[PDB]
DNA sequence: TACTTACGCCGGTCATTA
DNA sequence: GAAAGTA
RNA sequence: UAAAGACCAG
């Protein structure tokens, strides 16, 4: 019921402003706030303090105490975010890229 | 380099490489049990001069014949020639190392006949001793055990004299003349 | 990037392990010993002492010498020296840790205060959550103040069981600036200061499980090493200097706070091997830990900023990364970029909604390097031959052998026969796409890609119906644009961003991009019933519309 | 914030809403799998209206003289009154659409029937009539298995998800919900007959269309939604010119966001 | 000794090569950067085997630069000596410190010191040689030895070993 | 593993051509052709990469496999060829 | 199930996880004069089997932590007397597609 | 001119992938450096040219790689060093997932 | 129960400096 | 300067 | 070349 009133207030003070959002973009907001059990924050005290990697987490807020908290506690970054390959500058896993591209050596044959 | 069948997760720690030595300690690549291509089990493949002889010639021959197949649109002495011609046909050349290798190879082998080396093989085969050990007997010749097992280490307790000496025996019939 | 061919096989990062340096790893890596705080002048001679910065580190120089490696300023990367520091000294960031850590394990004897005995403890030691865990273990750690040597076993509580034992009171530990001072109390209190050393010792001795059971890492980080005993030192790419020619200075910030560590130093050292008063040495240590301390972050609490004479607070290393302007944020989130170009915008009713009118200027100073293919040999050619100051035209060619031939010196610009496989770094032309945008940015809108169309004067020229998105009028505003330089990069530009796929946006399931001014107000009236229209005129009207199918 | 808050999530592979943990956030993007470009506000009939005029709509009545379809509006009228075997599933039919009516004013307790849903159906359909120059005139020539069962057959191609497994494929049956009943409100064999003279070939199309067009109209993955939402919702918030007093605007969103315990106004609403 | 290892190399490919009879191109590739090649790791790669059924698999494209990027997996007869193995070969070079004798691919050297004593150097022979109370060693004679320890040298291994033991010297 | 390749049949993905799978294909494609790779189509006429890239597309002679990742590591390979090309 | 008027003591309610398996659970009446799950904004959740959710993870490939979470003191996880691992299967009406299925697993 | 943050997001918001590498690196940063297999440390004292490796302290000359990341982060890592944290890359993953 | 802590919207020119 | 999370 | 500051554009 919570997540139903999160979304009808975020709703509603869009909607005061007489402008209007497709309902899936307050949802993916609302849910987000959700999933974790409770009421996490889009704050430097909820979100970003979750179990997503370091280097992701440490581009908002708290950036060195974060860093340090995890050459500490020895965390490992798979780097599935996307922030983890602008860091790297290395091709995010985002649209044109959340998929890879293979040279079929058979069918490049079939062709010619 | 070329990565092996192997993954090992080096984590920081990269220390402990033991002494390579035939207490049959070799190294970490090239344990008893090995790998597979298809990721099976397979124990590891030992060869003695000779037999690995053969195996390059074949694989050798056996890569001349599909080098045309595109192309579409006996006697010590003797062999040194006709191998010497098939290396410059299907290998890179600059390749001393197979040439060598195929030189010592043909000069040193103790069996030249595919059926002779199945022989051997068998025989020693039901050992049961390790591969390191099976290839060595097979390539080294030896007449007592006590020549043996003093070339071979590995061995000393592992066969009784009686026993390698009698598979010693058969070695030395089996060992095709020239 | 780089340059110069590399052997070494070429992946990706996967994985970023994050843990602390053993002092035993830093001094395996370094290349340099370090202990002369000077920076150079082998006696005032200019070169760089065998002491700090280049004892054979980096370069300076344009001087290809270092260490063998060579290569010379840009592709040697850092190499990192050390230096022993004389006494063990704490981390400003994890002087709370440190803290917890010992409110947590019982000192002297270094064994956690809460065995698998006591109830609550296996609730958090089951947590499985490093520092989640840490987190709770601590809150029943504090409070127990006795190391206790036997509690009632989890059967009858009369009887107690064994365990380790040391019953030593644990002071209750309180932090005084960068020390922790501790009470003890048996019979008023008993107040002294723990020492670095004495810390650092209880930690040594800390179990293998008891780390990890405490968030820790027996491979990776053990908390022995939140204490500094050997300090790595970066290398100058990381401090560069600054030389204003010949005689002239020129060191970084950062390479004083080290002289400063390393001066602060050699002093305390000197006095322990000298007329060592005791309670005097400890005044020089105070200050070793005051600036390995500040040399990282330098905006504690107990103020004392650590100047530099002349007012400056001296940038701290922590002070580097701090977001916004500050490396992670500044430096990598986003970052000053090569092939773009800004300029006044202003509408033009003759570009088609797609397009945007860019002046030659700017076209002639942006280029894409197309590649010498068969299918454009000729093409190219005649834009290299047309040289750098033709609009259609090149200014760059690049050969197989990485080296670019500058279209406007080399005496063989008229000359040059391209070859298949090279590079032709030829100007921006019509239609090649790229990517348009206006700041603030808050819309995959604010961002789209056009088809160039070159064009006089030296504004930025837009069709109206595209200004919404961008949200632009032309009062001045300016408008920066992007140019693609790799094949796909274009057609991700063109298949994905272009303005005629953005009309209709998820932004509110309706098109983003309407009619506006003029045109709008006039094609109201031009419909009213009213309004009509006569031979002469229809006859333009008509030929106007580009695709009118010529029929009256 | 709102940004860094959803960077890193995007619609995979599987329809499911990830973050970079893999953790969902919705099991299909948006609670029905469609890319918010391809939708428009339809009007679902059935919501509205009497129970009288529902029925004098969509009902029909093979056994009744009064109330079949006339044989003006069909091809095979005279020779379908009457007839029982139909008459079962013209009634499974409007069965279904009462159903349906009853579902949506459970839904949108409100009566509210307009929603954004993909693949316009009236113009699909404004088409299909003057492209084959249909005249109002004519009789049509659809059997009354072809419109029942095609717009039935139909359904089962309005593919979201795609698992050969039963957990998806009520996810799947889910997820489409609400446009069928759009759907079947707009192709009940009174209307399709009675109100767009629809022609057999007409008809055809008209159902190959609303087939493709869904289709389109499915999320693609990697359509990286967190980012989209956050910027669909931050944009506006920046056009905000700032019993009625009640925080709102800015500094309520602002309240919200920040899931602020004290907040300026308190309310609460008791019926 | 002699192995039979299962390897596998990481070739890449430029666009240009991405022909019908690419297969071909990659294995020939294989064929250069291996055969010959060696490492401390897997010792002497001599000769791949099977040539006919080397698994390609497919490539993946490489982002940047339009390369794929193939994991061919192969299977070769290799060399790789330790301290401890017997191994008779023929001598070559011989001097006033030892001689070389040449085992297969590789070299291993014999120190005069880890000869018997009563076998002495001889330089006023041609070609160089040792000679001992019945025994003559020089260029042509074949001589089982005991490899002491190796040291794997950029593209070779070589290694130091006695014929002091019993049962080891010429044969 | 590749005990993480689900086998062709079983697939379960999306029969069509994703927007970014298409518009990667093109610029890839594009990317090879550009570089002198083989193509495989008439160029009749056509003598720019993401041009001849289309026309690949169009007649799906295209020698490139799609890998398609699911969160959990397990991916579904398709051709360009398979691959319904509606978009 | 124990429905207490006003409250008892820290010291009773401190001998409830002491007769395992058998469970003990304890409403306030306040808590009860009013149902919440009859409320205009609580959807139908539902307990699944531990085949019911061993399935649901396969057909997601999830693990537990990928799934949303619901809190052990939940009101309605409480009405239903949940427990750590249990999943619950949410179903409400959607305005984008009428129904939507929504798992949670507990805390 | 800056494609800071927000430009960045809307590249990500777009699904452009690999224009937004672009920026990033080639029209950027971007440098090469050498990473150690064994440790993730940007220590390896390659003069590619004797084509020699190494990486005492790890001993090595063998398990060694090289890669494209931003000289800014090249920095990052050597800053995060400087600080006695260890960001070590690694070219392969473990954990799994 | 009172004390401690992070943060802040997204290009251009001129002046001065231990 | 305001608001939210520890000794 | 690098800081810190003032003023100013949309
Ligand atoms: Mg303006
Ligand atoms: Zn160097
Ligand atoms: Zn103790
Ligand atoms: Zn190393």
């Amino acid at each position: 019921a919570g997540r139903a009133a999160l979304y009808k207030e975020v709703y509603n003070v869009i909607a005061s402003d007489g402008s209007y959002v497709n309902y899936r973009h307050m949802a993916l907001l609302v849910d987000v706030m959700t999933t974790q059990g409770g009421l996490t924050s889009v704050t430097r005290h909820g979100f970003n303090r979750s179990n997503t990697g370091a280097l992701m987490r440490c581009s908002f807020e708290e950036t060195v105490e974060i860093l340090f908290e995890a050459g500490a506690s020895a965390e490992l970054d798979d780097c599935r975010g996307v922030s983890e390959n602008v860091i790297l500058g290395q091709m995010a896993p985002i649209g044109t890229g959340a998929f890879d591209v293979m040279i079929d050596e058979e069918s490049l044959v079939k062709y010619m | 380099s070329t990565s092996t069948f192997q993954t090992r997760r080096r984590r920081l720690k990269k220390v402990e490489e033991e002494e390579n030595a035939a207490t049959l300690q070799l190294g970490q690549e090239f344990q008893l049990k090995q790998i597979n291509h298809q990721g099976e089990e397979e124990e590891l493949i030992a060869l003695n001069l000779s037999e690995a002889r053969l195996v390059i010639k074949e694989a050798l021959v056996e890569r001349r014949r599909a080098f045309k197949r595109s192309q579409k649109k006996e006697t010590r002495e003797k062999e040194l020639e006709s191998i010497d011609v098939l290396l410059e046909q299907t290998t890179g050349g600059n390749n001393k190392d197979l040439k060598n290798t195929m030189q010592y190879l043909t000069n040193f082998s103790r069996f030249r006949d595919q059926e002779t080396v199945g022989a051997v093989i068998q025989l020693l085969k039901s050992t049961g001793l390790h591969p390191f050990e099976v290839a060595q007997l097979g390539s080294l010749a030896c007449d007592t055990a006590d020549e043996a097992k003093t070339l071979i280490p590995s061995l000393n307790n592992k066969i009784s004299d009686d026993e390698l000496e009698r598979i010693l025996k058969e070695l030395s019939n089996l060992e095709t003349l020239y | 990037v780089g340059q110069q061919y590399s052997s070494a096989p070429l992946r990706t990062v996967k994985e970023v392990q994050f843990g602390l340096f053993s002092p035993e790893e830093v001094r395996a890596i370094s290349v340099a010993k370090i202990r002369f705080p000077e920076t150079m002048d082998e006696t005032q001679t200019r070169a760089k002492i065998g002491g700090l910065n280049d004892p054979r580190l980096g370069s300076i120089d344009r001087n290809l010498k270092c260490q063998t490696c060579q290569e010379g300023m840009n592709e040697c990367p850092g190499h990192f020296g050390h230096i022993d520091l004389a006494k063990p000294v704490f981390h400003v960031g994890f002087i709370a840790k440190i803290k917890k850590v010992c409110e947590c394990v019982c000192m002297h004897c270094g064994k956690l205060l809460l065995d698998e005995h006591n109830e609550l403890m296996r609730q958090a030691l089951a947590i499985k959550d490093s520092k989640k865990r840490f987190a709770a273990i601590w809150t029943l750690c504090k409070t127990k103040m006795v190391c206790e040597t036997d509690v009632p076993s989890e059967d009858d509580p009369t009887q107690l069981v064994s365990r380790g034992g040391c019953g030593n009171t644990q002071p209750t530990i309180r932090k005084d600036g960068l020390k922790l001072v501790g009470s003890w109390k048996k019979d008023e209190p008993e107040l002294r200061v723990l020492s670095t050393e004495e810390i650092l010792n209880i930690f040594k001795h800390i179990s293998v499980k008891d780390f990890t059971s405490l968030g820790f890492n027996e491979v990776f980080s053990r908390p022995e090493w939140m204490i500094l005993t050997c300090l790595p030192v970066p290398p100058p790419p990381v401090r560069p200097s600054i030389s204003f020619n010949e005689s002239q200075r020129g060191e970084d910030d950062l390479t004083f706070k080290l002289a400063d560590i390393l001066k602060a130093n050699i002093s305390l050292e000197t006095l322990e091997h000298n007329g060592a008063p005791h309670h005097a040495i400890e005044e020089a240590e105070s200050l070793l830990q005051f600036h390995v301390a500040t040399y990282m972050d330098n905006d504690i609490a107990g103020q004392p900023q650590a100047l530099q004479k002349s007012g400056r607070p001296v940038k701290s290393i922590r002070a580097r990364l701090k977001g916004k302007e500050g490396r992670i944020r500044g430096n990598l989130m986003g970052k000053r970029v090569d092939f773009s170009a800004r300029t006044v915008i202003s509408g033009d009713p003759n570009l088609e909604l797609d397009q945007v009118g860019v002046p030659k200027s700017i076209a002639k100073t942006l280029t894409y390097p197309e590649v010498v293919t068969p299918y454009n040999i000729d093409r190219l050619t005649q834009l290299v031959r047309n040289g750098p100051n033709e609009h259609p035209g090149a200014k760059y060619v690049i050969r197989d052998s990485g080296d670019r031939i500058d279209l406007r010196y080399s005496k063989r610009a008229g000359d040059i026969q391209l070859q298949y496989g090279w590079k032709v770094e030829r100007h921006i032309m019509d239609n090649d796409p790229v990517l348009f945008n206006r700041q603030p940015s808050l819309h995959k809108m604010s961002m789209m890609a056009h088809r160039v169309k070159v064009i006089p004067y030296s504004t930025f020229r837009l069709n109206l119906s595209v200004t919404s998105p961008y949200n632009a009028d032309f009062d001045g505003d300016e408008m920066n644009l992007h140019v693609p330089q790799s094949e796909e990069t274009r057609a991700e530009l063109s298949q994905l961003c272009a303005v005629p796929l953005q009309i209709v946006s998820p932004q509110s399931n309706k098109p983003c991009m309407g009619i506006v001014q003029d045109t709008l107000c006039g094609i109201r009236k031009l419909t009213l019933r009213d309004t009509f229209i006569e031979l002469d005129q229809v006859l333009n009207m008509l030929y106007w519309v580009p695709d009118w199918d010529g029929v009256i | 914030r709102l940004v860094k808050a959803l960077e890193d999530i995007m619609v995979h592979y599987d329809n499911t809403t990830r973050n970079s943990l893999g953790n969902v956030i919705q099991f299909i993007y948006g609670e029905d799998g469609m890319d918010a470009a391809h939708i428009e506000k339809q009007s679902l009939d059935t919501i509205g209206g009497s129970d009288a005029a529902f029925e004098k709509r969509y009902r029909v009545d093979l056994l009744n003289t009064d109330h079949t379809l006339d044989p003006s509006l069909l091809e095979s009228g005279s020779e379908i009154l009457g007839d029982l075997k139909l008459q079962v599933l013209l009634d499974e039919e409007y069965k279904q659409l009462v159903k349906d009516r009853k579902f949506l004013r459970e839904v949108f307790v409100d009566g509210e029937a307009n929603w954004p849903l993909p693949v316009n159906i009236r113009r699909i359909i404004q088409n299909a009539q003057q492209t084959f120059h249909i005249d109002h005139t004519k009789p049509s020539d659809l059997t009354i298995k072809d419109i029942v069962l095609g717009v039935k057959d139909l359904q089962e191609n309005l593919l979201v998800l795609r698992g050969k497994n039963e957990i998806i494929q009520n996810a799947q049956r889910d997820a489409v919900t609400l446009f069928c009943c759009l759907l079947r409100s707009r192709l009940a064999t009174r209307r399709v007959l009675q109100e767009y003279r629809l022609t057999k070939q007409a008809f055809d199309w008209v159902l190959s269309n609303i087939e493709a067009q869904f289709l389109r109209s499915v999320v693609h993955p990697g359509e990286m939604v967190g980012v989209l939402a956050a910027q669909s919702i931050g944009e506006p918030a920046t056009q905000m010119t700032l019993s009625k007093k009640v925080t709102s605007g800015v500094p309520r969103l602002k309240e919200i966001l920040n899931v602020a315990k004290n907040m300026k106004t308190p309310s609460l609403t008791v019926y | 000794m002699f192995f039979i290892k299962d390897l596998s190399l990481n070739i890449t490919l430029h666009p240009s090569f991405f022909g019908p009879r690419m297969k071909q191109y990659l294995k020939t590739k294989l064929l250069e950067e291996v055969e010959g090649s060696c490492t401390g790791k897997f010792g002497y790669i001599l000769c791949v085997l099977d040539y006919d059924n080397i698994d390609i698999q497919r490539g993946r494209i490489l982002p940047t630069d339009g390369s794929a990027e193939f994991n061919v997996k192969y299977r070769a007869v290799v060399f790789k000596p330790f301290k401890g193995e017997v191994v008779d070969g023929t001598v070559v070079s011989c001097s006033q410190h030892g001689f070389e004798v040449q085992v297969g691919p590789m070299k291993v050297f014999v120190t005069k010191h880890l000869m018997p004593q009563d076998l002495t150097f001889n330089a006023g022979s041609n070609p160089p040689s040792y000679q001992s109370s019945e025994d003559v060693i020089t260029i042509k004679s074949r001589i089982r030895v005991k490899i002491e320890g190796c040291i794997s040298q950029v593209s070779s291994i070589h290694a130091i070993g006695s014929i002091k033991e019993d049962y080891l010297g010429a044969i | 593993l590749k005990e993480k390749a689900i086998p062709k049949d079983q697939r379960a993905t999306t029969p069509y051509m994703t927007k970014y799978e298409r518009a990667r294909i093109l610029g890839t494609r594009a990317l090879q052709i550009s570089m002198n790779a083989p193509v495989f189509v008439d160029l009749e006429g056509e003598t720019d990469p993401l041009r001849i890239a289309m026309k690949e597309l169009a007649e799906k002679k295209i020698p490139l496999v799609i890998r398609r990742y699911l969160p959990d590591g397990s991916f579904e390979d398709w051709s360009v060829e398979e691959l319904i090309v509606d978009l | 199930i124990f429905v207490y008027q006003n409250n008892i003591t820290p010291s009773a309610m401190k001998l409830v996880p002491s007769i395992p398996p058998a469970t003990i659970e304890t409403f306030n009446e306040a808590a009860l004069v009013v149902n919440i799950t009859h409320h205009e904004l609580v959807p139908k959740h539902i307990r699944l089997s531990s085949d019911e959710k061993r399935e649901l993870l396969k057909r997601y490939r999830l693990k537990e932590s990928q799934l949303p979470r619901i809190q052990r003191a939940d009101p309605v996880a409480l009405y239903l007397g949940l427990k750590r691992g249990e999943v619950v299967k949410i179903i409400r009406k959607s305005e984008t597609s009428g129904r939507y299925a929504s798992y949670r697993i507990c805390m | 001119l800056r494609f800071g943050e927000m430009e960045r997001d809307c590249m990500i918001a777009h699904g452009a992938a690999s224009f937004l590498k672009e920026r990033l690196m080639e029209a950027s940063d971007a440098f090469r450096v050498h990473i150690c297999g064994i440790c993730g440390l940007m220590t390896v004292i390659a003069k590619l040219n004797h084509n020699q490796f190494e990486c005492k302290g790890c001993d090595n000359k063998i398990d060694i790689y090289q890669i494209h990341i931003p000289y800014a982060a090249k920095l990052l890592f050597q800053e995060l060093m400087a600080m006695n944290i260890t960001p070590r890359l690694y070219t392969d993953r473990s954990r799994d997932f």
